[PDB]
Order: C-alpha cells, then sequence, then structure tokens
C-alpha cells in the first residue's frame, strides 16, 4: 500500500468524493519543487538513514606552534 | 405502542431484501422487523467528510 501515491491514499479512504484525477486546479498545491514519489523501502538499501544535521557544539582548537623568539 | 418502538424495516436505514426475497425473509424470520445491519451506500458517510459544503460556510460560534 505505500506503492499508492497521496489523493488516492485519501480517496481510497472515502475521505473525497472527487479524485485527483478531477479534483480541479485551484485545490491542488503549487511546486516550486519537482515531484518525486519513494515508497517505503524498509527492509532494502534504501532504508531512510538518520543523522545529526548539526556539529559538534563545542569546537575545538587545531594545534598550531610557535617558537620562543 | 410505546416512544421506544417497535419500529418497521421502512424505517430503519439498512440494507435489505428485494422481491420474492423479502416475502421469503418475513416468512423465515424470528422478527421480520429486524435488519441487516449493512448501512445503505448512498447516504452513510457522504458527501465525504473531506467534501462537506458546509466548511465553507463554517466560521467561529
Ligand atoms: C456445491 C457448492 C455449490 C454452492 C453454491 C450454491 C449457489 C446456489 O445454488 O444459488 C442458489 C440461489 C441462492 O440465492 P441467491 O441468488 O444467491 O440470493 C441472492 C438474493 O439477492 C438474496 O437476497 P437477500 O440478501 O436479501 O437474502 C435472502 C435470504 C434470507 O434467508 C433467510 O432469511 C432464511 C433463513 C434461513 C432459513 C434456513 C432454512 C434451511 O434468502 C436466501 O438468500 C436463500 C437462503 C436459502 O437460489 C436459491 O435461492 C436456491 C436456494 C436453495
Amino acid at each position: 500500500m505505500s506503492q499508492v501515491e497521496p489523493g488516492w491514499h485519501f480517496w481510497l479512504g472515502y475521505g473525497v468524493d472527487t479524485a485527483p484525477c478531477n479534483t480541479p486546479k485551484e485545490k491542488l498545491p503549487i511546486r516550486a519543487y519537482p515531484y518525486k514519489f519513494q515508497p517505503n523501502y524498509t527492509g532494502t538499501p534504501g532504508a531512510f538513514v538518520t543523522y545529526n544535521t548539526l556539529k559538534p557544539k563545542i569546537s575545538a582548537w587545531e594545534p598550531v606552534t610557535k617558537q620562543r623568539s | 405502542m410505546l416512544p421506544g418502538g417497535p419500529v418497521p424495516v421502512f424505517k430503519k436505514y439498512t440494507v435489505g431484501s428485494k422481491g420474492i426475497w423479502e416475502k421469503l425473509r418475513v416468512l423465515l424470520a424470528i422478527a421480520p422487523n429486524r435488519s441487516t445491519g449493512n448501512p445503505i451506500v448512498p447516504l452513510y458517510r457522504v458527501p465525504t467528510p473531506g467534501s462537506r459544503p458546509e466548511a465553507n460556510v463554517y466560521q467561529d460560534p
């Protein structure tokens, strides 16, 4: 069922009487970005890997040396 | 009758039988008043909750 595109996942479910194929234009969200539908890839290499969008809060010092002139 | 029934079948909003099968059901039923319990598709949950017209006119009461 993850293969079902949005809109249909809601029409299929009796959330609406009008399908995305016949829903009017103003009711369609505007997108400044391309569409790209990707199912639940669980159990496969494409499973979502989590990570930290941040970097360590306490940045350390990169050594540099001086001479005793 | 009392203020709490009994009530016939043609006022209950259930999917029943039609034709000779209704005559047979009213014959072979312990209580012919009773319903199958399956809702009537044209009515129940129509229009769908995500397409109710009343949401555009709605205002905070």
